[PDB]
């Protein structure tokens, strides 16, 4: 007779940039970009339908780490775009633009391109009463931090305040944080740390932030929106060709119901299954 | 795919000096960070130095301060380590690691170069005679014969021994050293061959022992005189 | 201070659970120490394996698992294979130090047990025309460790002259050693006796191998 075979087993290897805009994270992670790594802030303002993390990623701006982490990398990765918007806080007398040489941009000192490290102006450290109210259409995440110090020394020396406090509100939101003061081993250099939390806002909602110190700034938001975007780690190349879905193992076609290369999918595509075979006679 | 790989090994007499390299391959840098780190013949392990990108903060192995800098080459991808004013204390293998990791590994040391030999000497080096250890004349099961070279009376490790420029990789093995009594090593390396080709194929040792500048070829062959 | 310990070597089973340990003298272990655990298999084959306290590096099996249990650290390995069989370090942070333990052997049984391959060799004449005759006795890849090595030259044993060491070959993971005698060529004339006897606990018998 002839046969019907209806596990796709075999992909292109190469990742196909149409119909889905596919966008490259090269050298960092979706953090990185969303953060605002000096080597990655080339990605600022992008918009995909699908990004793609490479195993060679990394970071070089200061050294942190994020609680909930894949649950905010794929929260921005779902409404594919790093769109933000800067909003001119006011940070009155605590220095903001702080940065240091694990971070070098251009020249010099740099820190994260959408946080603001703050410190000490003249040698004092007031406690923060700012607000920020999100009265349009859409929903803000709030992407800020918090210095974890190396000693005692260095709590005092850029927040003299003996303890610090951050404590970023809404009117349905609180998360109080505090830093503990620990010397970490050398990551990048420094001893020092910064863990990164989120606040999302929904319209009418306002966004406090209280603190006496430790507080790594936000400097806007990322407008959110809802859409068929995602995120993939994946090592295939990209080329400018047809197939309207991807695997980590490049583009399937999508011919056949199922397939065999991937649990992992992107778009219309066949079910994963483990079969190895099927044909089906004709 | 990440390897390190190591360069340098060589005799030095107290006070004096030496420079090493570890060539860094299959990772976007020269490393992230990257650190040197000996292992004493007790087999002991301490840290020596450390590098950011760009050296950013302590890196310094107190008892080391002052005597060792420690460099890398972001062009060329290179890490180097020279360490002058030696001391006795600092004869080791030391290892060219890249610290592990991102956030969610952050596991310090996880890849490692297969380490290089410093040995702070005194007195004198001496370097290698090659003998070849020949095969037999009676055939005991037929099949195959076994022949190698002797590297004796070298100081101090390592010799590195190949057989015919790599064109014999296996059924070869090099054995360790011996430290004999009189403070030098002792070396072979075998290799077991079929009896037909022994006369249509030559065999040459490519023994070297490079912490002094020594490269000699010697080929084995039966001496037909019973 | 800063001197950091753990046991000298282990020994264990496949399949069973093992825990290796290591140990602070400036007081109680903490996650503030971020225990370090690398993993050397022989000729310097180094694998940094848990790191920041119970990470696990990505290449390592889930079996692999660091703790603290009490004031100690502690590297676990549940469902232990005969691919463990090797020597485990370990790493704490002192804030100004960085600083290993003097690493834990382990030794792994099941390992099959490997007879030697026992080949002897006779001075080379270039060798014997100089002031030193040198003669090899090479045993090959046996998996127990333990070994003895006997010389004796017409039918009676020597030594003062003879010098060996230990093999500890990642090869196939076996042990495979050599022996060297040296004679001098006026010494080494009790002619057309000499050889190398050895003696394994893989000896059903002691091989010997004469010229
Ligand atoms: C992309 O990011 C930039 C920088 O954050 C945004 O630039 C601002 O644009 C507004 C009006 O669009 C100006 O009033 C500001 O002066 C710009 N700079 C800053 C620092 O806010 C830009 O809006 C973003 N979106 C794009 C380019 O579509
Ligand atoms: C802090 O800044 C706000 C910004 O206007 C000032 O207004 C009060 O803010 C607090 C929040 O900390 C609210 O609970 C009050 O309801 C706000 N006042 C009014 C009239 O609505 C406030 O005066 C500033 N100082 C303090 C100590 O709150």
């Amino acid at each position: 007779t002839n046969a019907t075979e209806l596990v796709q087993s075999s992909s292109t290897g190469k990742i196909c940039n149409n119909p889905h805009r596919i966008l490259d994270g090269i050298d960092c992670t979706l953090i990185d970009a969303l953060l605002g790594d000096p080597h990655c802030d080339v990605f600022q303002n992008e918009t995909w339908d699908l990004f793609v993390e490479r195993s060679k990623a990394f970071s070089n701006c200061y050294p942190y780490d994020v609680p909930d982490y894949a649950s905010l990398r794929s929260l921005v990765a779902s409404s594919g775009t790093l769109e933000f918007i800067t909003e001119g806080f006011t940070w009155t007398g605590v220095t903001q633009n702080g940065g240091s040489n694990a971070c070098k941009r251009g020249p010099g000192s740099g820190f994260f391109s959408r946080l603001n490290w703050l410190t000490k102006s003249g040698s004092t450290y007031p406690v923060l009463n700012v607000t920020m109210p999100n009265n349009d259409n859409f929903d803000k995440l709030y992407i800020w931090g918090i210095h974890h110090p190396s000693t005692d020394q260095e709590q005092t020396s850029l927040y003299v305040q003996a303890s610090g406090r951050v404590t970023v509100s809404t009117r349905r939101s609180q998360q109080t944080i505090i830093p503990n003061i620990g010397s970490r081993p050398w990551v990048r250099g420094l001893s020092s740390r910064i863990s990164i939390y989120w606040t999302i806002v929904k319209p009418g909602d306002v966004l406090v932030i209280n603190s006496n110190g430790n507080l790594i700034a936000p400097r806007g938001y990322f407008k959110m929106r809802t859409g068929k975007s995602s995120i993939m780690r994946s090592d295939a190349p990209i080329d400018t060709c047809i197939s309207e879905c991807i695997t980590p193992n490049g583009s399937i076609p999508n011919d056949k119901p199922f397939q065999n290369v991937n649990k992992i999918t992107y778009g219309a595509c066949p079910k994963y299954v483990k079969q190895n075979t099927l044909k089906l006679a004709t | 795919d990440v390897k390190l790989v190591e360069s340098g090994e060589g005799l030095v007499k107290p006070g004096g000096s030496l420079k090493l390299s570890c060539a860094a391959s299959g990772f976007t840098f020269s490393g992230y960070d990257m650190s040197w780190v000996r292992q004493t013949p007790e087999k002991r392990l301490e840290w020596v130095a450390y590098i950011s990108s760009g050296g950013d903060y302590i890196y310094y192995a107190d008892t080391v301060k002052g005597r060792f800098t420690i460099s890398r080459d972001n062009a060329r991808n290179t890490l180097y380590l020279q360490m002058s004013s030696l001391k006795s204390e600092d004869t080791a293998m030391y290892y060219c690691t890249r610290d592990s990791d991102y956030y969610g590994s952050r596991v310090w040391f996880a890849y490692w170069g297969q380490g290089t030999l410093v040995t702070v000497s005194g007195a004198s080096t001496k370097g290698p005679s090659v003998f070849p250890l020949a095969p037999s004349s009676k055939s005991t099961s037929g099949g195959t014969a076994a022949l190698g070279c002797l590297v004796k009376d070298y100081f101090p490790e390592p010799v590195t021994v190949s057989w015919n420029s790599g064109a014999l990789t296996s059924g070869v093995h090099t054995f360790p050293a011996v430290l004999q009594s009189s403070g030098l090593y002792s070396l072979s390396s075998v290799v077991t061959v079929p009896s037909s080709s022994l006369g249509t194929q030559t065999y040459i040792c490519n023994v070297n022992h490079k912490p002094s500048n020594t490269k000699v070829d010697k080929r084995v062959e039966p001496k037909s005189c019973d | 201070q800063a001197v950091v310990t753990q046991e000298s070597a282990l020994t264990t089973s496949p399949g069973e659970t093992v825990t290796l340990t290591c140990r602070s003298s400036t007081g109680a272990v903490t996650t503030s120490n971020y225990a370090n655990w690398v993993q050397e298999k022989p000729d310097h084959l180094f694998t940094g394996l848990i790191g920041g306290t119970n990470n696990r590096a990505p290449g390592v099996p889930a079996r692999f698992s660091g703790s603290l249990i009490g004031d100690k650290a502690a590297l676990t390995i549940t469902g232990a294979q005969t691919e463990d069989e090797a020597i485990y370090f370990c790493a704490l942070w002192f804030s100004n130090h960085w600083v290993f333990g003097g690493g834990t052997k382990l030794t792994v049984l099941g390992q099959p047990k490997g007879a030697p391959s026992v080949t002897l060799f006779p001075p080379s004449s270039e060798e014997l025309q100089a002031n030193k005759a040198t003669l090899v006795c090479l045993i090959s890849d046996f998996y127990p460790g333990a070994v003895t090595v006997a010389w004796k030259a017409d039918s009676s044993p020597v030594k003062a002259g003879v010098e060996t060491t230990t093999p500890s070959k990642q090869s196939n993971n076996k042990y495979a050693a050599s022996s060297y005698l040296s004679l001098t060529p006026e010494q080494w004339k009790s002619h057309r006796s000499y050889s190398c006897q050895v003696t394994h606990e893989g000896s059903t018998v002691e091989k010997t191998v004469a010229p």
